[PDB]
């Protein structure tokens, strides 16, 4: 890989970077209460086309929505709010709705896949994962809270299941970064059941007891089982194979990498869900790929 | 007249409003009536612009001189404008 | 203190504590070319298979090319059983789908049509079609996505194109709706579909400004807006400002 | 700059219409459009050619001139492009940014009424020759020429 730097000009540390659906746009949120949207031209240079103050406290996560709903950004911050930003055409970004249901800091915010409509999930530090919905995609100023899930642990990361199949029920994983001395599972997986119309805890990953800083479901893309990547003191990849009430999965760990030799903060799959990038405290990005024998191996080490 | 109209349209005849008098050049041929008409239109446009800077002119001489009252004809042609109405 | 995310085209943004924003650019060019230069219908099965195999061999995907040729031999042929290879074709489709190559599976499904459609369940076919369509739309390949939708063997995927794509047009002079298959006004008895440029009836494609409510032939309006910034009908509207 | 009484006279407008008909006979369509712009600038009484407009499927009111992809009247979603499946729309209100580029204009076949963005359908009918909407056999571009 060929590395190139970008003059972020952010007054504080950049907490999250999220590409758009088409890959042509970028959104970076930092601790300076600023979210910057970068659009690249034919020259290949990323130009900061927008930079506006968003929240009162540090902004943790910024996520994009599917373009059929328009250029929509959701940002969670330290001020217990998850704001939804829409672009109106110069390039002006307006705040649509401030989600103030959480009584504590909202660690992560993530848009649900396209086939669910325009649904938003926010996880708070008190163990409550709130799932929102916009009944009218043309009116983004009205969001109705559909479900709220108590995860009994300080949530730090969520990841929707990007499967578009009708054979896979809606599924959201919740990771916890709590560092209690007791050994309890730090990742809980909730599956929406159509019969009860309520999210229920389907599978729990007991093997993960270290604090979790990032989780990322692999893009399904024609597969039959679900692959989950977890960021901890090491890098773990779990495969969720449904069996023929919540669905029961034959959970098998297929990767465990300590090549970072430190805490791993972020995990991000590619578009095909075949190469996983892990960023740890070592400041290196390690791309992990699986051969035809399901032996995950590092295909490159990338340094700043 | 049809071929002349085609040629004038190809040369953007009559579409120049910067100074209208040049339109008769765009007419292709030396037409005295066209030149006179376009020069008159340019003169009246110039008068309108000057009046705006510091309607009735477009009404023509007949309407302009209809209100021209109080002139004394000169009996003797002395051989040597502002005294006019 | 770190952020990480791949883009669509293989580029990877990595922002960590010093914070420095770095985009680690490289990927899927083969996918774009393969989607662009297959033919999925309009030719016999043998011709389609040879064309797709030639594409795969040109792009360097020897296994895909041999798979296409094998499909041609299996289907477009004291003989083998009629359904001898159906299980193997299903297994090949699942093998290509489970490794992320949904493009090949969908292309084979479309080319074969009913010869393998009745053997793969509807839910998995729909999942493959939607995944391939999402991949195509990400790369902004609308033509290939729409071709897949039109040629989709699944009714649900085919119906994805007919949702709210019908426009109700009215005559400006009469302010009343027009016929669904018409080019003349029902009430005013006027050719309301006249092109603003050529003043001829626009029977086919009509492009329409939303500001001045004027338009005409798609090519004619394109050329006029390339040559000027005013409305062709002459309403003092800069339709496409600058 | 003639007075409105002169411009409203039947003879003057008849001469103008005859000249425009002559320009159409010679296929001087662009020059006729330039003359139309000139006439509209100089004579405000010259009503421009009345052409079709799109109406919202639910409200029924004209969508011509705050989400762009929503009907201005009833806030309902606008018809979506048959190719990108994104709801069509165009913001309404020089060497500046084109607020409404041509490739985003409403465009539909006047026969089957199936519509899409101008650039999208232009590319599609440059490649193919059938209506993008499924189960439609109309040859949209072949109808014009
Ligand atoms: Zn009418
Ligand atoms: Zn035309
Ligand atoms: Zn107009
Ligand atoms: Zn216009
Ligand atoms: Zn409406
Ligand atoms: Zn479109
Ligand atoms: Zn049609
Ligand atoms: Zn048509």
């Amino acid at each position: 890989f060929v590395a190139r730097s970008i003059a972020a000009d952010h007054k504080d540390l950049i907490h999250d970077v999220s590409f758009d659906f088409h890959g042509r746009r970028m959104a970076t949120c930092s601790s300076d209460q600023s979210v910057k949207v970068w659009d690249k031209s034919e020259s290949g240079d990323w130009h900061c086309t927008a930079s506006w103050k968003t929240h009162s406290g540090s902004v943790w996560r910024v996520t994009w929505a599917h373009p059929e709903f328009g250029q929509v950004l959701a940002s969670c911050s330290f001020d217990r709010t998850a704001a939804v930003w829409e672009e109106i055409v110069q390039s002006h970004w307006v705040k649509r709705t401030t989600l103030v249901d959480s009584r504590t800091s909202v660690t992560d915010v993530k848009f649900a896949p396209k086939h669910m409509g325009l649904m938003l999930a926010t996880c708070s530090a008190d163990g409550i994962v709130r799932i929102y919905e916009a009944p009218d995609v043309m009116n983004l100023s009205q969001w109705s809270l559909q479900h709220e899930i108590s995860c009994k642990l300080s949530c730090s990361c969520i990841s929707w299941n990007p499967s578009s199949s009708r054979a896979h029920s809606p599924m959201i994983a919740v990771g916890s970064d709590d560092s209690s001395p007791n050994a309890m599972a730090k990742v809980q997986i909730f599956e929406y059941n159509e019969n009860t119309r309520k999210y229920a805890k389907a599978e729990t990953l007991m093997t993960v007891t270290d604090p979790v800083h990032d989780i990322a479901f692999a893009p399904n893309l024609g597969r039959s089982f679900h692959i989950l990547a977890i960021a901890t003191k090491d890098v773990r990849i779990f495969t969720l194979k449904p069996v023929r009430g919540p669905t029961k999965f034959e959970i098998h760990i297929v990767a465990q990498f300590d090549n970072h030799n430190s805490q791993v903060w972020r995990v991000s799959w590619n578009i095909t869900g075949t190469v996983l990038a892990s960023s740890g405290d070592d400041g290196c990005v390690r791309l992990w790929k699986a051969n035809y024998m399901d032996n995950w191996k590092c295909t490159g080490i990338l340094k700043g | 007249i049809a071929t002349k109209m085609r040629l004038r349209a190809l040369s953007r005849y009559g579409l120049d409003t910067e100074q209208v008098w040049r339109n008769h050049i765009l007419a292709g041929n030396e037409d005295p009536q066209l030149k006179s008409l376009w020069y008159t239109l340019h003169f009246m446009k110039q008068y309108t612009e000057d009046m705006d800077q510091k309607s009735l002119v477009y009404a023509g001489i007949k309407s302009i001189v209809k209100s021209s009252l109080g002139m004394v004809e000169s009996s003797r042609h002395n051989w040597s404008i502002q005294n006019l109405n | 203190p770190e952020g990480l995310c791949y883009g669509l085209f293989g580029d990877l943004a990595f922002a960590a504590k010093e914070s420095a924003l770095s985009v680690f650019e490289t990927g899927m060019r083969w996918f774009v070319d393969t989607a662009e230069r297959y033919a999925l219908a309009g030719r016999p099965l043998a011709e389609l298979c040879d064309h797709n195999a030639k594409v795969a061999r040109e792009l360097g995907r020897n296994q895909v090319a041999q798979t296409w040729t094998m499909l041609r031999i299996i289907y477009c042929s004291s003989r083998l059983p009629p359904d001898f290879f159906g299980v193997l074709v299903r297994d090949m489709l699942h093998f290509y789908a489970e490794q992320g190559d949904v493009q090949m599976a969908v292309s084979v499904l479309i080319v074969l049509g009913e010869r393998v459609r009745k053997d793969i369940d509807e839910q998995t076919q729909e999942h493959w079609y939607t995944s391939y369509i999402d991949l195509l739309q990400r790369f902004r390949l609308w033509n290939v996505s729409n071709e897949v939708v039109k040629l989709s063997t699944s009714r649900a995927v085919s119906c994805l194109n007919q949702a709210s794509t019908t426009l109700h047009v009215n005559c400006s002079h009469c302010k009343r709706p027009m016929s669904s298959r018409g080019w003349v006004c029902d009430r005013c008895h006027r050719c309301a579909s006249m092109c603003a440029v050529c003043h001829h009836v626009v029977k086919g494609l009509f492009v329409w400004c939303q500001g001045c409510s004027h338009g005409g032939h798609l090519q004619h309006i394109m050329k006029w807006l390339e040559g000027s910034s005013h409305c062709p009908a002459g309403c003092g509207h800069l339709c496409e400002y600058s | 700059g003639s007075p409105l009484d002169v411009l409203k006279d039947e003879r003057v407008q008849y001469w103008i219409e005859n000249y425009r008909n002559l320009l159409d006979a010679w296929r001087f369509w662009h020059k006729r459009a330039e003359f139309d712009i000139h006439r509209s600038k100089l004579d405000p009484s010259s009503k421009p050619l009345a052409q079709v407009f799109v109406s919202c499927n639910f409200c029924g009111k004209s969508i011509s001139y705050s989400k762009v992809t929503s009907c201005p009247g009833c806030r309902k979603p606008l018809p979506r492009c048959a190719l990108c499946l994104i709801n069509m729309g165009t913001p309404v209100s020089s060497k500046d940014k084109k607020l409404a580029q041509f490739n985003n204009w409403f465009t539909w076949c006047h026969n089957c009424r199936h519509g899409g963005h101008a650039g999208h359908m232009l590319s599609w009918f440059r490649d193919h020759a059938e209506c993008p909407v499924s189960a439609c056999t109309c040859k949209c571009m072949q109808l014009d020429t």
